[PDB]
């Protein structure tokens, strides 16, 4: 339903002329024109909410767009590291290094503190 | 105002328009644990404070406090 | 001011829109080697300028004998050569000072006997 | 337009020709292309400082405006070797080194302008790209072999080759029983 | 198009109101605090008294211009009028007239009358002399034409407000584009020329001395049309 | 929020603004032009010549759109245009913040 709906071919100014019509005054006519009356309310997501709020605070614009309802915010997503959380190879790298993080922070602990 | 918003890969870990369910939970627990930690380490700092004397108090120079010169 | 028509000695790329190069240096492998397969082995095709430019200063050479005093400014290839030997002697010069005055003074100073920094010196039975 | 003129190393006769003309070559354009790519940039610089300006007297925009397009359409008219022409074209390039303002207001819609590449777009192969099966499902077997190609395994996207021997469970059966069942069958 | 019918705790024009005084929109009713009610209420201003104090003590209808066209009284007896600066000319006369009060008053009552001279030179000179006083100099309060001497008379401001007359010869007059005098006088132009029409300057060669001519100034279409001047 | 599925751009329309507003009030400006004498004449197959729109002329109606639409247009854009409809399309087609 993304079609377009633009007149081509026809006139989409109905005066005749500038000077001999009072345009300046009573401007332009529109002729093939689709008409839709949008009455679509700004404000809507701050109807029935309190003062202090992120809504009013700082998002009270015209046309701002809930987070429930906008379909491009983002919820945490994505991977920590190139790692296969499904990985089926015994891979010791991860677990050798951190080893060596561990071995070392016990020695610091058991040898060297205080 | 701002941009308009564009889709953002799933895999990619960034932070573009990243809103948590459970932020109160996670600021509760993450303020309260870290305020224990300052707490620790104000109280292990405030040993080693220095302060002057309050208003009425003067620093008697035969006292040890006073400063002492190095003594060949 | 730099600019390419003007510039004479001062070489840098011409602003003209040039084709691309035909030939170029390019990335080359030791025989039966080992492919880089990190991140799904994804290998996308080089862009000729971008590779010029990675190997053309390892093949870039003088012409000529002596060029390279000429190239850019003399008066700075000058003091550039001429680097070390200013160090050397301002060098001298502050040793000046530190003979004079009493202070540490550029020489090998022994005073330990041949004895190296918190070594282990023991006997046997 | 790239909106372009101070960066890049331009010259002054460059930045020049950038601003009356489009291009920085104006001999390949011809004469139609100069005039009425001279009389916009005259235009625009007017409007930016006579409209746009400070404490701008629109009478006096109206007045300049009319002046020029009536210097304009006579340039038009003009021939293009003619020296008239030429003093033309000379007169309102020193207009323009006149009017030229540094840090002139550069619209947010054209390229190298401030705010012109703060977002970084992602592309659909971005948006596809799911090498784990967290949000596009991935089979077990990792591609779909196609026609007239084996069937290999897609590369990791970690190759890691710090891999152990083979792991089983402690206590692990693995008798032969297919060759023990069909030796004790023969017998 | 506006909505705010649909909700019932929604801003009014009664709570536009008060961004009456900050915002211009067409009286809707008068507050018991205006200055006309108070003036229909209270009995007093009705007094006779009150309503012949404000009938004379008063700017009077007698000046007020009555027609769109004016003849004003000639200077001689055999001139006639062509151009004449109603506002402008006024204004320039006031400003000239405070060197009659505030240059004695402030010799006789600042404490430092030296201060005030080494204050005023730099101000006269940037921001003031091109300002207001070169364009009143050359400004033309009025013009006729002797035609038996076929002159024209030319009345001026002067220092303190001072008016005076000056002839000058029709062959002598001539236009000044003003590009020709716009890069001589860019500062004069530029603060101090917008009351003065800027295409329709003249000056009289034989004494160098420009003429200036309001904007909203009338002229006269038979005196523009005499043969002298055509 | 988005969800955890995969989803990819949708390029709905190519048109980022209503292409028929972008052509009315480009027409209506056109026809404010002291060469434009008949409003109704002009359709969106209307060559600038034929509407009346001079060389010179079709400068300041473009500068004109730009200030109007709160873009910036390109000579070479401008002289590739050739009809109103080439001009809306290019208009409406436009990011407004490129
Ligand atoms: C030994 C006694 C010391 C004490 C006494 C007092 C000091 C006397 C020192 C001598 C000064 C006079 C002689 C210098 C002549 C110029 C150099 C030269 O001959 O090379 C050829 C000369 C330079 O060729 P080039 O560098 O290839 O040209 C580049 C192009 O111009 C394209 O250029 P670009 O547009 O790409 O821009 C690059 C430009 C600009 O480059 C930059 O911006 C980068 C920085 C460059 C270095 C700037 C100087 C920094 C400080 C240096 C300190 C050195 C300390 C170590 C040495 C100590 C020695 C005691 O590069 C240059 O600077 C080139 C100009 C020449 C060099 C000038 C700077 C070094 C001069 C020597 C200073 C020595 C100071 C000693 C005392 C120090 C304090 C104790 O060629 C020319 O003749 C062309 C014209 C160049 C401009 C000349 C300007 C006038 C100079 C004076 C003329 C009259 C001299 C009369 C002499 C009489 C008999 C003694
Ligand atoms: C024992 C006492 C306390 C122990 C704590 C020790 C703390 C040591 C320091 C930790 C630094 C942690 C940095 C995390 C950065 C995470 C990524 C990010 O921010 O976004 C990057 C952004 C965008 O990231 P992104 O959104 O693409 O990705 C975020 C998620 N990841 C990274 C996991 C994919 O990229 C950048 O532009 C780089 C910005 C870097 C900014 C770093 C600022 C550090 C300022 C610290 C001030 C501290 C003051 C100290 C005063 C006292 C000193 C004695
Ligand atoms: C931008 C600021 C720049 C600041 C200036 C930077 C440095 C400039 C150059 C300094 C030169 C100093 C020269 C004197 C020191 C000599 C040291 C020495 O003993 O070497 C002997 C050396 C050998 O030293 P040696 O190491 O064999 O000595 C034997 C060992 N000792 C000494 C320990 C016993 O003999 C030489 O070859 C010297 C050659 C000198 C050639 C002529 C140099 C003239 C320099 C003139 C400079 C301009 C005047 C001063 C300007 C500043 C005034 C404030
Ligand atoms: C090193 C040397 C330093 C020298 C520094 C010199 C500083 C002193 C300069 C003196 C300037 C003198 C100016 C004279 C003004 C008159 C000139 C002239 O002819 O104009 C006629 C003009 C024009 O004359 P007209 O003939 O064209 O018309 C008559 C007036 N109209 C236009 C209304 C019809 O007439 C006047 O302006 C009359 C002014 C009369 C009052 C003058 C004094 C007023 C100030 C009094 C003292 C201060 C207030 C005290 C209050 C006390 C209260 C208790
Ligand atoms: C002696 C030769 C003739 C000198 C003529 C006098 C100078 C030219 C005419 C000046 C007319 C403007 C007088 C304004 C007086 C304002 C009150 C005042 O401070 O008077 C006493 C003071 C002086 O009285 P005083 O000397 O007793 O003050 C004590 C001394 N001081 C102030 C330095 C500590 O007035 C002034 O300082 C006037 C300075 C000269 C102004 C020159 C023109 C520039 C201003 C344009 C006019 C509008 C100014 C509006 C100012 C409003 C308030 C900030
Ligand atoms: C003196 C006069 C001052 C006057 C100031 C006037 C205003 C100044 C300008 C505004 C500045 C502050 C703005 C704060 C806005 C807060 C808005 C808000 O609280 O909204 C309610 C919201 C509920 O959550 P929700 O609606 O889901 O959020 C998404 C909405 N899109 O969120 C909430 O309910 C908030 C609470 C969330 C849960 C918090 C959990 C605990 C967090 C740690 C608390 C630590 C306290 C430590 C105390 C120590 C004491 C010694
Ligand atoms: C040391 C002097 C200190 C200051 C003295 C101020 C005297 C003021 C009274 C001047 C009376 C004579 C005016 C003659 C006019 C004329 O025809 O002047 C004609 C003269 C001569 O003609 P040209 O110089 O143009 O060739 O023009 C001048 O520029 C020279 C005289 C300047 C007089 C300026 C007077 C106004 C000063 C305003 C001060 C700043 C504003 C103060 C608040 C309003
Ligand atoms: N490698 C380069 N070397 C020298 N000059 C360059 C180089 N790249 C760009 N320039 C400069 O960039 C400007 C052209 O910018 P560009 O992004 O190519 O757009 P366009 O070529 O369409 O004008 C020229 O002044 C050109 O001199």
């Amino acid at each position: 339903g993304y079609e377009v709906h633009l007149v081509k071919d026809k006139n989409l100014i109905g005066n005749k002329s500038f000077k001999d019509d009072l345009v300046a005054v009573y401007g332009f006519t529109d002729v093939n024109d689709h008409h839709h009356h949008d009455e679509t309310d700004p404000y809507h997501h701050l109807r029935g909410v309190p003062t202090l709020s992120f809504e009013r605070m700082y998002f009270a614009d015209a046309y701002y767009h809930d987070d429930t309802h906008e379909g491009l915010m983002n919820e945490p997503h994505g991977y920590l590291t190139m790692d296969d959380p499904m990985d089926l190879r015994p891979n010791y790298e991860k677990s050798a290094l951190e080893l060596l993080f561990l071995v070392s922070g016990g020695a610091i602990l058991a040898l060297m503190l205080g | 105002g701002g941009f308009q918003k564009y889709p953002i890969p799933r895999y990619l870990h960034v932070g573009q328009w990243i809103v948590n369910k459970n932020w109160k939970w996670n600021t509760f627990h993450m303020f309260f644990p870290t305020a224990i930690l300052c707490f620790m380490v104000w109280r292990n700092s405030m040993i080693s404070t220095a302060k002057p004397p309050n208003y009425g108090e003067y620093v008697d120079p035969q006292s040890p406090v006073a400063p002492k010169a190095i003594k060949y | 001011n730099y600019h390419y028509d003007f510039c004479g000695r001062a070489y840098m790329g011409n602003p003209a829109v040039q084709s691309p190069p035909k030939e170029f240096f390019n990335y080359h492998y030791v025989p039966d080697n080992y492919p880089d397969a990190l991140s799904g082995f994804r290998i996308a095709y080089r862009d000729p300028f971008e590779v010029q430019h990675v190997f053309a200063y390892e093949n870039w050479e003088y012409q000529y004998d002596g060029q390279w005093w000429s190239m850019g400014s003399l008066a700075c290839n000058v003091l550039f050569f001429c680097t070390p030997l200013f160090l050397y002697l301002i060098l001298q010069v502050e040793e000046l000072n530190s003979e004079k005055r009493g202070g540490t003074s550029n020489k090998f100073y022994h005073n330990n006997a041949g004895f190296f920094h918190f070594q282990i010196y023991d006997n046997k039975q | 337009s790239k909106a372009y003129y101070f960066v890049k190393n331009f010259s002054w006769a460059e930045v020049s020709n950038l601003l009356c003309y489009g291009t920085k070559y104006p001999t390949v354009l011809n004469h139609q292309q100069k005039v009425t790519r001279l009389y916009r940039a005259t235009l625009r610089r007017v409007y930016a400082h006579q409209v746009e300006g400070y404490k701008t007297d629109f009478k006096q925009y109206n007045e300049n405006i009319t002046d020029i397009g009536k210097d304009f359409n006579k340039m038009l008219a003009l021939k293009p070797e003619s020296l008239e022409l030429q003093a033309y074209f000379k007169k309102y390039e020193d207009l323009q080194e006149e009017l030229f303002d540094p840090a002139m207001i550069i619209d947010e819609s054209r390229p190298y302008a401030a705010s012109s590449g703060r977002y970084y777009i992602f592309d659909d192969y971005l948006l596809k790209f799911d090498p784990f099966g967290f949000y596009s499902p991935k089979l077990l077997s990792e591609n779909r072999p196609e026609e007239a190609m084996p069937f290999y395994e897609d590369y990791p996207q970690n190759d890691s080759h710090w891999n152990l021997w083979e792991q089983f469970p402690e206590d692990f059966e693995d008798s032969n029983a297919e060759r023990e069942a069909i030796l004790k069958s023969n017998k | 198009g506006d909505i705010r019918h649909k909700f019932s705790n929604e801003i009014t024009d009664d709570d536009y109101d008060y961004q009456r005084a900050m915002h211009v929109k067409p009286p809707k009713e008068e507050s018991l605090f205006q200055l006309t009610n108070i003036l229909s209420s209270v009995p007093v201003f009705k007094t006779r008294f009150f309503l012949d104090f404000i009938a004379r003590n008063l700017d009077t209808n007698s000046a007020v211009s009555t027609s769109d066209f004016v003849a004003p009284p000639r200077v001689h007896e055999n001139s006639f009028f062509v151009y004449h600066s109603r506002e402008l000319g006024n204004v320039i006369r006031k400003y000239r007239s405070l060197e009659s009060i505030v240059l004695p008053g402030a010799l006789l009552t600042f404490t430092y009358p030296l201060f005030a001279a080494f204050v005023a030179i730099p101000s006269y000179y940037f921001m003031f002399n091109a300002k207001i006083y070169e364009m009143s100099r050359r400004f033309v309060v009025r013009m006729d034409v002797l035609p038996h001497l076929e002159m024209i008379s030319v009345q001026r401001i002067g220092a303190f407000g001072i008016l005076y007359t000056k002839l000058h010869r029709i062959q002598d007059l001539e236009y000044v584009p003003f590009d020709q005098v716009k890069e001589q006088e860019n500062y004069l132009w530029a603060i101090g020329g917008h009351g003065v029409d800027n295409q329709l300057i003249f000056k009289d060669r034989s004494t160098g001395e420009f003429f200036y001519f309001e904007r909203q100034g009338v002229w006269d279409a038979k005196g523009l049309n005499h043969p002298l001047l055509n | 929020y988005a969800p955890q599925k995969v989803v990819l751009r949708n390029e709905k329309s190519g048109y980022y603004a209503n292409p028929d507003d972008v052509a009315r009030r480009l027409i209506r400006l056109i026809s404010l032009h002291d060469k434009v004498q008949n409003p109704s004449a002009i359709t969106l197959k209307s060559t600038w010549s034929e509407i009346g729109v001079d060389p010179l002329s079709y400068v300041e109606i473009m500068l004109e759109a730009e200030n109007e639409f709160y873009i910036e247009l390109a000579d070479e854009d401008l002289e590739r245009f050739r009809t109103v409809e080439d001009a809306v399309e290019f208009i409406a087609r436009n990011f407004f913040t490129n």
